[PDB]
C-alpha cells in the first residue's frame, strides 16, 4: 500500500499537436488581422 | 495576349500551377493543349513522387561484395578500380576453393601473397583490399581491432559454416574417451566460460530529412541567380 | 503420478517418450540433452477499402464548420471596414483546397490573403497526410487475428470488449503447470472453462463449443496440414509462447545417460533426426 | 538464346561429372571407355556445342 | 552488539539523499500519515572513474529501510546502515593469483568480515546457497521486458529547413522588391504574390512587372513545389517504412536468434539475472549480445530507454510497474 498500490493520421492524438498548434497560429493570425486594422 | 515571345513563362508555369495567373484564354485550341499539357504534368508528378518513394524503399547502405557468386569474383572489368584478393597458401582453404571453383584459384594465382601477418600489415597500408579467412579469428582480430576499422562482410551469414575438430588416426581407442571429454566441456557452460574470456568484445555489430540533394538544388539555384543577373545586366 | 512416480520411486528406469521440462522436474530427475525443440500455440475456430473513418471521424468536421464560420465572420467584418463572400465564404475557403476554383477577387486590406495562406498551407499538410495514409495503406493486406497472443488485452477480462470467450488445457497436466508456474490468474480463469480431450477440444473448437485452445504448436502443424476444410491457420510459431524441447529423464546417477547422451549427440550430426 | 527472359547466376556449385550410368561386371567396361576416351581427344563435344 | 549493516542502492528499495545542512533527515510526510523515518547512513559518491574519494553520511530511507526498522522493532539489538562501495551484485570471478573463483560486492564485503548482514533482494542459487545460509523469502518477483512502444510535423521535426524557407521567401520578396524599384501598396502586391507564389492553392491575384524577374518567380515557383513534393514524399514513404513491429514478448524470438544493431537488448552489469542466463547453455546468443552494453546502475539503463537508445530491457516486473 506504501509503495506499489500508490499509483500516479488518426488527428486525436498524432495530429493533437497539430491541432494545438494550428489553434495557437489562428488566435495569433487574428490578433495580428485585428491590430492590422486597428491600425490603418 | 503576351504568347509570342512569353511562352516560356507560362508553359513552364502551367507545368507546376503554382497559382500563377497569366491571361484569359478565349482559343478553344489554347485550353485544349493546357488541358492536354496539365494532365501530362499530373501524371509526371505522379511518377516524380513515385520514383522518390521507389528511391526511398531502397536501403540504406550495402556491403561491397554481397555473395560469393558476385560479378565482381567473375571478372574486376566490370567496375572501375582494380580489386585484389588473396588466401592462405599451403591451407585446406584454397583446396575448399579448388573443390568448388577452380577458376577462383586462377584468379588467386595473379593476387598471391605470403601470410597472415603480412597480410595484416597490408590491410592497414593499403596493399590488399580483401582477404578470405576462417570467420571468429577475424571477429578476434576486428575485437581488438583500435579504431573498429577492418570489418568482415557481414558476420559469416553467406559462408560456409563449418566447424573444428579434433583429428586422430583411425583406430584409436581413445577417441571415444576424448569425445567424452568434450560433449563434458561443452554441455556444462565450461566452453561457454572459455569462449567468453578468450574473445575480446570492444568492436561491436554495425555501430525525411536529406542533405545533398537540396544542396544540388541550391547549385541548380546559383546558376539561376547567375542567369538572372545576366539577364538583368542586359 | 505417471512416468515421474515411475522413475523417482524406482519402478522405472527412465522415460523415453515425451517429457516436459520445468524446475521441479530438474529437481527430481535429470533431463538429457533436447533432442527436438519443440514450441506450443493456441488453436481458435478462426472462420471467416470501403469506407475510411481515419481523418475526421465526425468530430473535427465541427471543428471545420467553426473555423469556415470564423473566417466568414471575419470577411464580413472586412466588407463592413471597406464581392459574395458574405455568406458564401465557405464555398471560398473550402473550394481552394482542392486548386482548380475560379479565382475570385480578394480585399486590399491585407487581410484574405494571408488566411488563405495558412488555409493553403494546412491543406498541403492536410494532402501530405493523406498521402500518407493512402501510401500506408499497402501495409496491410490481411485482418489481423483476434488473439495476438500471450499479451493480448482480452485475456484479463473479456467483458472489456463485446464478445466473450473461454479457453481450456488438459485436466492435471503439464500445462497447467506452466501456466501457474506463469500466471495464477490465467488458471483462475482457465479452471470455470476446462475441457476434457483434446481431439473432443478440437471437435468443440470445430462445432463452436470452444472458442481457443493452448496445445503443441508444431502437432497442431501437423494436424492443420491433414485438416479437413484447411481452416486452421496456427497464429504465431512461438513468439509469445513458451517454445521448450524435450529430453530424456533418467535416475539422478545414472551411468548410462551420458552414453545415451552419446548416441543423441550421433543422432543430430546426421541427417536422421 | 531461345526467349529473352532468363538470367543465368554465376552460382556454378556442385561440378560433377555427367557420363553414361553403367551396370556391373561386363566386358563392355574397358571398350566403351575406350570410345569415350577417343571421344574425348577429337572436337566431339565442340562440334555437337 | 554492533551490526554493520550493508546494502545496495536499489531504487524502490533505498532511497538514498543528500542532507539538508549538517547530517541531517528531512523528517517528509507521506500521503497516508506515516512520517519517514529515514537512517543516516554512510554512502560513497560516485564509481571509481566518477569520484576518486568522496563518502559521506547521507540520509537512507524506502522499503528495505523500513523492514530493517521493523526487524529492530520485533527483536532487540543496535545496527548502523553502511553502503557498499560498487553498484554491483557480485558474481564468480576468476582473480588473477592462484586461479581462484572469488566474490566481489556485498558479498565480498559481508565474507570478508567488513559487514554483518546483507539487506537486499538476494537472488537464491546453487553457488549462494553453498555458501552462507539464508532467510524465508520475502518477495516473489517475476522478470520481464521493458519496451518502448512509440508524425515530426513541425515541431517534432528539427528546425533548420523551415526558418531557411522563411529567411529564402524573405530574401527573394526583398530583392524582388529591389528589381520592381529598378526596373530595366508596392511592397504589399510584392509580398501578396510571393506568398501566393508559394500558397500553391489558388489566389485571386495578378501578374507584376517581372521583364527581367519572370525567371526568378519561375525558379521560385519550381523551387517550391520541388521542395514541397520532397518533403511529401519522404514523410510519406518514412512513415511507411516506420515499422510496427516492436515487441520482444519474452525469452523466445527465432528474430533474436540472428539480431542486427535494431534488436537492442542487454541488462545491467555483473546481475544475478545475467549469471542465471549464463547458466542456461541455450542462451549463448542472447548473452554474447547482453554483454556488449553492460549498464552499471538502472538509472543509465533507464535514461538509456527514455533517450531511444534501447528497445528491450531485462529487469524485475514490479519495479518496473512502479516505473511505469
Ligand atoms: C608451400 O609449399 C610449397 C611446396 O608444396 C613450397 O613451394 C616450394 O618449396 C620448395 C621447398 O621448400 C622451395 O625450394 C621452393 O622455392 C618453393 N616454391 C615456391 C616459390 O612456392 C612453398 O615454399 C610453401 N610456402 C608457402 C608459399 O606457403
Ligand atoms: C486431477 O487430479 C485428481 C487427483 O487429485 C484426479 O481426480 C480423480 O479423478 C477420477 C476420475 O474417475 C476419480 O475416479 C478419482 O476419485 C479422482 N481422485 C480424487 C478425488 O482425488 C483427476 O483425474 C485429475 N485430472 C485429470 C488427470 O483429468
Ligand atoms: C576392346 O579392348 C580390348 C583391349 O584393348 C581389345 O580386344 C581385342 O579384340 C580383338 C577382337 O577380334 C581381339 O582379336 C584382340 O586379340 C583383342 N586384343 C587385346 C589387346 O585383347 C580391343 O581394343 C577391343 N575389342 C574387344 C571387344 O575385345
Ligand atoms: C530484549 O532484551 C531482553 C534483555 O534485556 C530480553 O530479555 C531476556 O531474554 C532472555 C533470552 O534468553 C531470556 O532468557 C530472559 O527470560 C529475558 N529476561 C527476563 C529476565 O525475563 C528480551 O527477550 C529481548 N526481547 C526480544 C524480543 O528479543
Ligand atoms: C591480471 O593479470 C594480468 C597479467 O597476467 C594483467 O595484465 C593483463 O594481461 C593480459 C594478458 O594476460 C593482457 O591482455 C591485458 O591487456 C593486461 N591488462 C592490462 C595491463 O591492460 C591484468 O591487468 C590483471 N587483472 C587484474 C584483475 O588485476
Ligand atoms: C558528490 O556529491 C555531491 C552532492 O552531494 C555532488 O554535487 C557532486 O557532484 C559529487 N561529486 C564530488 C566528488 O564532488
Amino acid at each position: 500500500k506504501t509503495w506499489v498500490r500508490y499509483q500516479e493520421t488518426l488527428t486525436f492524438e498524432n495530429m493533437a499537436g497539430v491541432f494545438m498548434l494550428v489553434a495557437g497560429g489562428i488566435v495569433a493570425g487574428i490578433f495580428l488581422i485585428f491590430i492590422e486594422i486597428a491600425y490603418k | 495576349s503576351f504568347t509570342i515571345g512569353k511562352a516560356i513563362w507560362l508553359l513552364w508555369g502551367l507545368v507546376f500551377n503554382n497559382s500563377v495567373p497569366v491571361q484569359n484564354p478565349k482559343g478553344t485550341t489554347s485550353k485544349i493543349m493546357v488541358s492536354v499539357w496539365a494532365f501530362f504534368a499530373v501524371i509526371f508528378l505522379a511518377s516524380y513522387t513515385a520514383n522518390l518513394a521507389a528511391f526511398m524503399i531502397q536501403e540504406e547502405f550495402v556491403d561491397q561484395v554481397t555473395g560469393l557468386s558476385d560479378k565482381k569474383f567473375q571478372r574486376p572489368h566490370d567496375y572501375s578500380p582494380p580489386f585484389r584478393f588473396g588466401t592462405v597458401p599451403n591451407g585446406s582453404t584454397e583446396r575448399n576453393i579448388r573443390n568448388n571453383y577452380p577458376y577462383m584459384h586462377q584468379y588467386m594465382t595473379r593476387f598471391n601473397q605470403r601470410g597472415v601477418e603480412d597480410a595484416l600489415v597490408s590491410l592497414k597500408t593499403g596493399k590488399l583490399d580483401a582477404f578470405i579467412y576462417d570467420a571468429a579469428v577475424l571477429n578476434y582480430k576486428a575485437g581488438r581491432d583500435e579504431g573498429c576499422k577492418l570489418v568482415t562482410i557481414g558476420s559469416g551469414y553467406i559462408f560456409a559454416t563449418t566447424g573444428y575438430g579434433i583429428a586422430l588416426q583411425k583406430g584409436s581407442p581413445w577417441k571415444r574417451q576424448i569425445d567424452l571429454a568434450l560433449l563434458q566441456f561443452v554441455g556444462d557452460g565450461e566452453m561457454e566460460e572459455l569462449e567468453t574470456l578468450w574473445l575480446t568484445g570492444i568492436c561491436h555489430n554495425e555501430k525525411q530529412l536529406d542533405i545533398d540533394n537540396m544542396a544540388g538544388v541550391f547549385y541548380m539555384l546559383a546558376a539561376a541567380m547567375a542567369l538572372s543577373l545576366i539577364t538583368f545586366i542586359w | 503420478n505417471g512416468m515421474i512416480g515411475e522413475v523417482v520411486y524406482q519402478r522405472a528406469v527412465m522415460a523415453v517418450g515425451s517429457l516436459t521440462i520445468n524446475e521441479e522436474r530438474s529437481e527430481v530427475v535429470d533431463f538429457s540433452v533436447p533432442f527436438v525443440e519443440t514450441g506450443i500455440s493456441v488453436m481458435v475456430s478462426r472462420s471467416n477499402p470501403s469506407a475510411f473513418l481515419e481523418p475526421f471521424s465526425a468530430s473535427v468536421w465541427v471543428m471545420m464548420f467553426v473555423m469556415l464560420l470564423i473566417v466568414s465572420a471575419i470577411a464580413v467584418f472586412v466588407f463592413e471596414y471597406f464581392s459574395f463572400t458574405i455568406g458564401k465564404a465557405i464555398w471560398l475557403l473550402w473550394g481552394l483546397v482542392f486548386n482548380n476554383s475560379v479565382p475570385v477577387q480578394n480585399p486590399k486590406g491585407t487581410t484574405s490573403k494571408i488566411m488563405v495562406s495558412v488555409w493553403a498551407f494546412f491543406a498541403v499538410i492536410f494532402l501530405a497526410s493523406y498521402t500518407a495514409n493512402l501510401a500506408a495503406f499497402m501495409i496491410q493486406e490481411e485482418f489481423v487475428d483476434q488473439v495476438t497472443g500471450l499479451s493480448d488485452k482480452k485475456f484479463q477480462r473479456p467483458h472489456d470488449y463485446s464478445p466473450p470467450f473461454r479457453f481450456g488445457t488438459v485436466p492435471n497436466g503439464s500445462t497447467e503447470r506452466n501456466i501457474r508456474n506463469n500466471y495464477p490468474y490465467m488458471h483462475q480463469y482457465m479452471t470455470r472453462f476446462n475441457q476434457r480431450g483434446v481431439e473432443d477440444a478440437l471437435v468443440s473448437l470445430k462445432t463452436g463449443k470452444l472458442d481457443a485452445f493452448i496445445y503443441d504448436a508444431a502437432v497442431l502443424n501437423y494436424k492443420a496440414g491433414r485438416d479437413e476444410g484447411c481452416k486452421l491457420v496456427t497464429i504465431g510459431s512461438g513468439y509469445i509462447f513458451a517454445t521448450t524441447g524435450y529430453g530424456i529423464a533418467l535416475q539422478k546417477g545414472s551411468p548410462w545417460k551420458r552414453q545415451i547422451d552419446l548416441a543423441l549427440l550421433q543422432f543430430v550430426g546426421d541427417g536422421e533426426m | 538464346s531461345q526467349k529473352c527472359d532468363l538470367v543465368t547466376t554465376g552460382e556454378l556449385f556442385f561440378r560433377s561429372g555427367f557420363g553414361i550410368g553403367m551396370r556391373k561386371d561386363s566386358p563392355w567396361k574397358q571398350n566403351v571407355s575406350l570410345s569415350i576416351l577417343k571421344s574425348h581427344e577429337n572436337g566431339f563435344m565442340e562440334d555437337l556445342d | 552488539t554492533r551490526l554493520k549493516i550493508v546494502t545496495i542502492h536499489q531504487e524502490p528499495f533505498v532511497y538514498v539523499k543528500p542532507t539538508m545542512s549538517d547530517g541531517t533527515c528531512k523528517e517528509e510526510f507521506t500521503v497516508n500519515g506515516d512520517p519517514v523515518k529515514k537512517v543516516i547512513c554512510t554512502g560513497p559518491n560516485d564509481t571509481s572513474p566518477g569520484s576518486p574519494r568522496h563518502t559521506v553520511p547521507q540520509c537512507c530511507y524506502g522499503f528495505c529501510i523500513d523492514l530493517l526498522i521493523k526487524l529492530a522493532r520485533t527483536m532487540n539489538f543496535t545496527y548502523e546502515v553502511h553502503l557498499v562501495a560498487d553498484g554491483k551484485f557480485g558474481t564468480q570471478e576468476r582473480v588473477n593469483n592462484s586461479n581462484k573463483k572469488e566474490w566481489n560486492g556485498m558479498m565480498g564485503e559481508l565474507l570478508s568480515g567488513q559487514a554483518d548482514m546483507i539487506v537486499a533482494p538476494l537472488t537464491i542459487n546453487n553457488e549462494r546457497a553453498q555458501y552462507i545460509e539464508f532467510s524465508k523469502p520475502f518477495k516473489y518477483q517475476g522478470l520481464t521486458i521493458l519496451v518502448k512502444k512509440e508524425d515530426s510535423f513541425m515541431q517534432p521535426f528539427q528546425s533548420t529547413l523551415w526558418l531557411l524557407v522563411g529567411l529564402s521567401v524573405h530574401v527573394v520578396a526583398v530583392m524582388l522588391y529591389l528589381l520592381d524599384r529598378f526596373s530595366p501598396l508596392t511592397l504589399s502586391s510584392a509580398m501578396w504574390f510571393s506568398w501566393g507564389v508559394l500558397l500553391n492553392s489558388g489566389i485571386g491575384e495578378g501578374a507584376p512587372r517581372s521583364f527581367s524577374a519572370r525567371i526568378l518567380g519561375m525558379v521560385w515557383a519550381g523551387f517550391a513545389m520541388i521542395i514541397v513534393a520532397s518533403y511529401t514524399a519522404n514523410l510519406a514513404a518514412f512513415l511507411v517504412l516506420d515499422r510496427p513491429e516492436e515487441r520482444i514478448t519474452g525469452i523466445n524470438d527465432p528474430r533474436l536468434r540472428n539480431p542486427s544493431d535494431k534488436f537492442i537488448y542487454a541488462t545491467v552489469k555483473q546481475s544475478s539475472v545475467d549469471i542465471y542466463f549464463r547458466r542456461q547453455v541455450e542462451l549463448s546468443t542472447m548473452y554474447r549480445h547482453m554483454e556488449k552494453h553492460n549498464y552499471e546502475s538502472a538509472a543509465e539503463a533507464i535514461q538509456a530507454v527514455r533517450d531511444n537508445k534501447l528497445h528491450a530491457f531485462i529487469w524485475d516486473s514490479a519495479v518496473l510497474e512502479f516505473e511505469a
